């Protein structure tokens, strides 16, 4: 038999935990402030209505009706099974470098258990002789900036991607703890994974409330809030503002990454997933908007402290969280209670997203091979051990150069291409009319005209607009003032093409393996596996023009 | 934004 969620609340907290991560904190408020302030919410809320929710609703109903993972859900259109293998490999690529970012948060949490924070003075063994006591965002000779690039990263001992060196033993030990925690929270299925999210999915909300209450009291906090929610309606006349909201919506919801389809496969058949699609989509977007109030309270406080403008302090991820917040924290009364709670919140943010991505591989692959389904504990050991071994490249002395390469090419054009092909198969080849008949089979109500129009015309067109734009607006690899060698770009494109080439390859294998006439091998690959008996009866739905004209 | 290239989880000055 197939296991199910112990309680309904377990499923809701798993989806919310995977959807909310560091991207909702260290990226979104900066984009809103830079683009249009309060006018950036118009294209942001528009793409959620027409593209964010239709894809979220589509994926949740796909797993519940079929009760299969990402790879093997394509029994409805056997020619598209290569798309499932593309999202599984992409989910493996992200794990090779996302657990390193979590290791940084654990390294900062272990250094906060003292009465003298390491990032306050310029008298340690990791300090350059030019360290100076405190565009403030570009200065690299401050105590907080010298503890990140010379105390944790050890970047000053590397000359580029041509010579990275041996892994750091301090960072290696922190990576070991993360993988062990990940294994024991995933080795028993969803009976154990459904209880871990009771703490990790709710802890950041508790800390964010306390940080917000104290944040608005600090001097200069009002200036940061006022500049955060300004209105500039003339910024909507530029095409870059609309593209910025289009990429943020697709990458912050995580719809089509193979995680939501696995979660919904353990749901009950009669569960109402139309309600779940709207509720969990809105919590993710509301969390991003609320988090900007707490962040810009600190930014306004920092600008008042240094007697500079708010435009000289604003930063983005990995420069605001690890270089900027520790500097402001070191002056807030206790300065130790605040340090502990801040880095505890980061751990709770990232742990849920790593669990969700790894389950998309175990559930997807165990549903393809039956032998793997019978050994869950041993198979979970293989996935985590491979992640730990292949993540040793990102904890070396030149580890940020490798992490930058993987971040650009593992996702992006490859993941945008796979989701575009998945929507085409379900909406057009499988049939929108058939899809709505399956939803009415479980819930008892047909979706409607608005939802059917967004699945067949609007969502495929929105995805195609982001795929083309991503290719056109591509630049060679760089990091700060370091320019990557030309060969490093060819290796980057090889990683991206590895997932994409899988889709055409499976079509050739499926065609060349099945027997029959030329027009017979084509019919088997487009007919659902449970409706193969009518192929020989010379009545194929997809071979009539009436099928393709459905709206 | 212009002059800042963002990928999935991190942004770099391009
Ligand atoms: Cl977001
Ligand atoms: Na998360
Ligand atoms: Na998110």
């Amino acid at each position: 038999p197939r296991e199910t969620w112990g309680k309904k609340i377990d499923f809701l907290l798993s989806v919310v935990g995977f959807a909310v991560d560091l991207a909702n904190v260290w990226r979104f408020p900066y984009l809103c402030y830079k683009n249009g302030g309060g006018a950036f919410l118009i294209p942001y809320t528009l793409f959620l209505i027409i593209a964010g929710m239709p894809l979220f609703y589509m994926e949740l109903a796909l797993g519940q009706y079929n009760r299969e993972g990402a790879a093997t859900v394509w029994k409805i259109c056997p020619f598209f099974k290569g798309v499932g293998y593309a999202v599984i490999l992409i989910a493996l690529y992200v794990g090779f470098y996302y657990n390193v970012i979590i290791a940084w948060s654990l390294y900062y949490l272990f250094s906060s258990f003292t009465l003298n924070l390491p990032w306050t003075d310029c008298g340690h063994t990791w300090n350059s002789p030019n360290c100076t006591d405190p565009k403030y965002s570009k200065y690299k000779f401050t105590p907080a900036a010298e503890f990140y690039e010379r105390g944790v990263l050890h970047l000053h001992e590397s000359s580029g991607i041509h010579d990275i060196g041996l892994p750091q033993w301090q960072l290696l030990l922190c990576l070991m703890v993360v993988v062990i925690v990940l294994y024991f929270s995933l080795w028993k299925g969803v009976k154990t994974s459904g209880k871990v999210v009771w703490i990790t999915a709710t802890l950041p909300y508790f800390v964010l409330f306390v940080l917000l209450v104290h944040g608005v009291t600090l001097p200069g906090a009002s200036n940061g809030i006022n500049a955060y929610l300004h209105i500039d309606f003339y910024r909507l006349k530029e095409a870059t503002v609309w593209i910025d909201a289009a990429t943020q919506i697709f990458f912050s919801l995580g719809a089509g990454f193979g995680v939501l389809i696995a979660f919904a496969s353990y749901n009950k058949f009669d569960n109402n997933c139309y309600r779940d699609a709207l509720l969990t989509s809105s919590i993710n977007c509301i969390t991003s908007f609320v988090s900007g109030f707490a962040i810009f309270s600190i930014l306004g406080y920092m600008a008042h402290e240094h007697k500079v403008n708010i435009e000289d302090v604003a930063t983005e991820g990995a420069g605001l969280v690890f270089i900027l917040y520790p500097e402001a924290i070191s002056t807030l009364s206790g300065s130790t209670f605040w340090a502990v709670v801040f880095f505890v919140m980061l751990l709770a943010l990232g742990l849920d997203s790593s669990m969700g991505g790894m389950e998309a591989v175990i559930t997807g692959l165990a549903d393809d091979f039956q032998v793997l389904k019978r050994h869950r504990k041993l198979f979970t050991f293989g996935v985590t051990f491979s992640t730990f071994l292949l993540a040793l490249f990102c904890i070396t002395k030149g580890g940020i150069y490798v992490l930058t390469l993987l971040d650009t090419f593992a996702a992006g054009t490859s993941i945008l291409f796979a989701v575009l092909m998945e929507a085409i198969g379900v909406s057009w080849f499988y049939g929108v009319d058939r899809f709505s008949n399956d939803i009415q089979q479980m819930m008892g109500f047909r979706p409607g005209l608005y939802w059917r129009l967004c699945w067949k015309f609007v969502s495929p067109a929105f995805l195609l607009f982001v795929v083309v734009v991503s290719i056109i607006n591509f630049k060679p690899l760089t990091y700060d003032d370091y320019i990557f060698p030309p060969w490093a770009n060819w290796v980057g494109w090889g990683i991206a093409l590895s997932s994409m080439v899988l889709v055409p390859i499976y079509v050739i294998y499926k065609f060349l393996s099945t027997q029959g006439s030329l027009w017979e091998r084509l019919a088997y690959g487009i007919t659902p596996e449970n409706e193969h008996h009518l192929v020989a009866q010379r009545d194929i739905r997809q071979f009539q023009l009436q099928h393709w004209l459905a709206i | 934004y212009r002059g800042l290239c963002c990928g999935y989880k991190l942004c770099r000055p391009c």
